[PDB]
């Protein structure tokens, strides 16, 4: 039974200047993740540019 | 304690509430609690729906019902990661709902009989939940407030959807309006439900009206949908199942029934019509789904 | 006549196909993959309504709910292949890979057809198609390349379908016949593109093309295997009790 | 001699209500990530909520 | 090819090239080339006005000249990072420059022999780069336009800030306003090279502006800049050392001097007044801090 | 004359680093330091253009630039650590540590003096001091726990920087007569939160705390190292070419 990392979603709009952060969600892996996002938040528009990066990989800064 | 003091002033001057700021255990918990169960919530709630699909009466009301409870689908997974941000892991809480130790929405429970049913789940229950969802727009924690925006937006479509399906049943034949009539004399009370109980009877409520995570109470939102819904059913030429609805002109409010609370807890406590079902077919998905989650690891790993 | 039965092959198809993954809603490995079967189900539906509307409008009545709600089985063109039960989502994959890659094949070539809304049809097609290759291909490779359990189920899904891959480029009079007038696709000439994709894929995820000589084909002729009378009946039910209404 | 690999820097301003890639910088960690990108971002404004990842992190969808 | 017509059509229509399209590898390369030194001019011009830091007349406009440089810093690192975007890597692009293979702005080659200078190279200098800059918002590279529209808000405010260091030296005593004139007349020429050759002796040109990276040639800026700066000369009372400088009525335009372009090749070719100065603080820089860099590395290690 | 000589004083070491601080700019290991020494160097500057404003508005005449560019080194009054050369990034990076722990210390409490002009700047300067601190005390700890010769150089930094510590704690009469009219703190009340902080750090660092006992003050007397006279030559310079103007 495979593992399911969290992993952050930005997109770029179309018209979009900069990717802007717009959800999560569970993947096996980036390419599945990607194709996740592609549905889940851009609908498969055309001229849509999609981050995903697993949580881990971010660091915030300290409230 | 500064910790605390520090977040009932940030609550009181309505700044969201962060992943990485300090929060009340038992703030971090209600919401893990809250968010968790709704979107457990939208999962469970495929299944009802989801039963009528390879029935739908034409192509276009058939991908009207695809495309729903894809949204669904969506809106779990926009839920999940919400609740992440609180530190608690997806497959965890999963694991509670199928064990049932965590809750889902009691609407779930209940059978869909006809394709009536199915635009009056659109109607009534995406109804209830838009009005719930609309009043946790302003709840405190920030990932939440944004989740629901997000969902809103893309649900008030499908409930219009579900009300214009309804519509058709009105305006058909006679056998369509009867149909019609019976879905709603049969979802009207479980609707009204999905508010959760009376003002009284609430435990959760104190808390989570102090720390803004519900914003208006299950009575004052329940109120608003009877408000609101009554008139969507006169432009149906329809009936509710409620000999002691009428218009209140003094109050501005319609006055409605008491509801069947013994019902209500049957229901959550998994004694409802179809709890058994929805648990048995999420149950068998997760364990006939195994070897497919397996191999996706050890794919992933090579 | 054949432009109308032509066309209809192609909505048949694509309405099956969309009825099978319709029901796996709610029922998949994973939330993304039940998000993923859905959205190519819709997608497939969207063609199905397609090519139902202009068969209709080349028939000169009826529309797509006439013709996907009161047709029988013995009148339905779709290939056996969507027609084959869900099984395990292993079945499910081989059942999607060898469609997907056939309907990759197909929609390049359809979108130079000299029927101009055959050609649009296509074309809308076509990038659709791409999308459901990629994740049906991955999947594939996933499997087969996965553990010994998934390796040996993707195996057996391939064998099990294999036999109705020979409809993928049996050619009819209809067929030719549109063919020569450079509207239709000739079956026989996606064989190459087809196998290409295929035996590709199947080595890439360490699996075996079977050695089975594919055998089977009717779908086209309204001669089906068991498994489309009960399809229709659930399709059909709401339809039949209830005819000739809107909704 | 350390390594200055690439970050990718993502900011959500006070009244923000997402987070908003705003550039590159290179790095020795994320420590040194977050404080450069503060200095060179931010300016140090109170209530910004900034995300430093290695770009490597980040996987593109296909052009 | 199918890619080199795609590519042409995507920039006629000017559709902003990402980092993932596809480019010819000509384009990527005068890019690197160009956003290398562009990034290199920013932090090879911290050293004339540094120069000065220590000995500013102010506190306030030693404030101020500490916050410039510092900004320059900054608009070097988000160049780099554009850089990056097309595939070079920052530390090897500035091995390059520290070898003398890649150039950097020819007007960092100048001394500052005067407080008046550093007024002087706020004004004048990044007068030059914010006409050239705000020429590039339109470059059809993304990560380059939208590099240049985040640096040009910080940079006008700071160009404001010299011409107001050059207006109090114009309104003060006699020796501050012979400081001024010395310090335009020494920089003057220098800034005008800053648009670089003709537009008959720019090899790159003919790509840049058919690919849309050059939107305006350098002669077109450089007339701009001086139509623009002419009247701020005015405004400070000043001279420019330009005897052929004159308005020409008819075209709208200031008509002025030939450059020097035996200094400004000599200067592009490390043989101007502080080529060698400018590239031996740099080389001793990276060197002697050699063992911090490689101490931060073997920390972040453990 | 004890309130304006004691805000002249924390202004003075503000000043004196600030210059030194400036000194790198665009000399540094990176372009990220480069710029963290300059954002140190400008809110430094912030400080002392406050403290400094302040002691010329107690005075009743002059200002922040009249303090700052007519005053020789034997009536600065900065500590002594301050005014010690850059040397080499380790040395830059102790003396920074131990003045940022001192801040930290200080303006804490400072922000709770009975002279409202002095709790203000504290306040402001404190968030400040905090960032300082945490690059600093980093630094430390990436440099003695890094290499072998950064771990020495740091080591070596450490050392040559100690005897200057002592004046850090040293009270004067200025010092203790505005301590107990609750307006100044008392240098020697703020060696236990400065040693907690510096000790643990370079045990943190893989350091060792000097055992030489630390001996050198004069700087709050005007009584200065042989650094401060040509500082102040280059600081100075144009104002006592140009004086009395404005820029
Ligand atoms: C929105 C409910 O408001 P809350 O403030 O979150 O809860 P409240 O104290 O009003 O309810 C008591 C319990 O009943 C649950 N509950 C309420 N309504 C439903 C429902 N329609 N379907 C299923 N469950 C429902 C509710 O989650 C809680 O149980 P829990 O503490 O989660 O185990
Ligand atoms: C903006 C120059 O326009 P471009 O289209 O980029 O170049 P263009 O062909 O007009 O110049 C020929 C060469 O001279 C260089 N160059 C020009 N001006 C300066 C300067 N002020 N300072 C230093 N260098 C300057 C320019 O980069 C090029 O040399 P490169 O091919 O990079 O080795």
């Amino acid at each position: 039974k495979v593992y399911w990392p969290l992993y952050e979603v930005f997109v770029r709009s179309k018209q979009g200047l900069s990717h802007r952060h717009v959800g999560s969600l569970h993947a096996a892996d980036d390419q599945m993740a990607l194709e996740n996002a592609r549905d889940a938040y851009t609908r498969r528009s055309e001229g849509c540019s999609i981050w995903v990066v697993k949580a881990s990989e971010i660091v915030a800064s300290q409230p | 304690s500064t910790e605390e003091q520090r977040f009932d002033q940030r609550i009181a001057q309505e700044t969201a509430i962060e992943p990485q700021d300090w929060m009340p255990d038992a703030y971090r918990k209600t919401l893990i609690r809250q968010i968790g169960q709704h979107a457990h919530s939208e999962i469970v709630g495929m299944l009802p729906e989801g039963n009528w699909i390879t029935r739908a009466p034409t192509l276009r009301r058939k991908a009207i019902l695809l495309a729903k409870v894809q949204d669904e689908a969506g809106h779990g997974l926009y839920l999940y990661s919400a609740a992440e941000t609180l530190g608690c892991a997806r497959e965890d809480l999963y694991q509670k709902m199928l064990d049932g130790q965590m809750k889902y929405s009691s609407i779930f429970n209940y059978p869909t009989l006809s394709w009536a049913d199915i635009g009056v789940i659109g109607w009534l229950v995406d109804g209830a939940a838009i009005v719930n969802q609309v009043a946790l727009c302003r709840t405190s924690y920030g990932p939440y407030a944004r989740a629901m925006v997000k969902i809103c937006k893309e649900e008030s479509f499908h409930q219009r959807q579900g009300f214009e399906a309804c519509m058709a049943l009105a305006q058909g034949n006679e056998a369509q309006r009867q149909m019609l009539q019976d879905a709603i004399n049969r979802f009207w009370w479980p609707a009204l439900m999905m508010f959760g109980p009376n003002d009284d009877n609430s435990p959760n409520s104190a808390r989570s009206m102090a720390w803004k995570i519900k914003l208006h109470s299950n009575d004052e939102l329940r109120q608003r949908f009877v408000d609101n819904t009554v008139p969507q059913v006169e432009i149906l030429g329809m009936t509710v199942p409620d000999p002691d609805l009428q218009f209140d002109e003094a109050s501005g409010h319609y006055r409605f029934g008491e509801i069947d609370w013994q019902e209500f807890n049957e229901v959550i406590s998994g004694r409802g019509i179809c709890n058994h079902e929805r648990l048995a077919a999420k149950r068998k998905a997760w364990e006939e789904g195994e070897w497919v989650r397996e191999a996706a690891l050890a794919h992933a790993q090579k | 006549n054949p432009v109308a039965t032509y066309a209809l092959r192609l909505g048949d198809n694509g309405l099956v196909l969309a009825q099978r993954l319709g029901a796996w809603c709610g029922h998949a490995p994973e939330l993304e993959i039940d998000l993923a079967l859905a959205n190519i189900g819709l997608d497939l539906l969207g063609q199905a309504r397609n090519f139902l509307s202009y068969a209709a409008e080349l028939n000169g009545c009826g529309d797509e709910d006439t013709l996907a709600f009161g047709r029988d089985e013995r009148q339905y063109s779709n290939l056996l292949l969507v027609e084959q039960p869900n099984g395990n989502f292993a079945d499910t994959i081989a059942r999607q890979f060898f469609i997907d890659v056939w309907h990759v094949a197909l929609y390049s070539r359809l979108v130079n057809s000299r029927d101009a809304q055959l050609a649009a049809i296509a074309a809308k097609g076509l990038k659709e198609v791409r999308y459901h290759l990629r994740f049906s291909r991955g999947w594939l490779e996933r499997l087969g390349n996965g553990t010994e359990l998934s390796n040996r189920k993707m195996q057996q899904a391939v064998d099990n379908l294999w036999r109705f891959t020979g409809e993928l480029f049996l050619a009819d009079e209809v067929e030719l016949s549109l063919v020569e007038q450079g509207i239709a696709v000739d079956p026989r000439e996606l064989q190459a593109e087809w196998q290409s994709a295929v035996h590709t894929a199947l080595l890439d995820s360490g699996l075996q093309i079977p050695q089975e000589a594919a055998f089977r084909s009717g779908g086209k002729q309204g001669l089906h295997s068991e498994h489309l009378g009960p399809l229709l009946a659930e399709m059909q039910y709401l339809q039949r009790s209830h005819p000739g209404l809107q909704w």
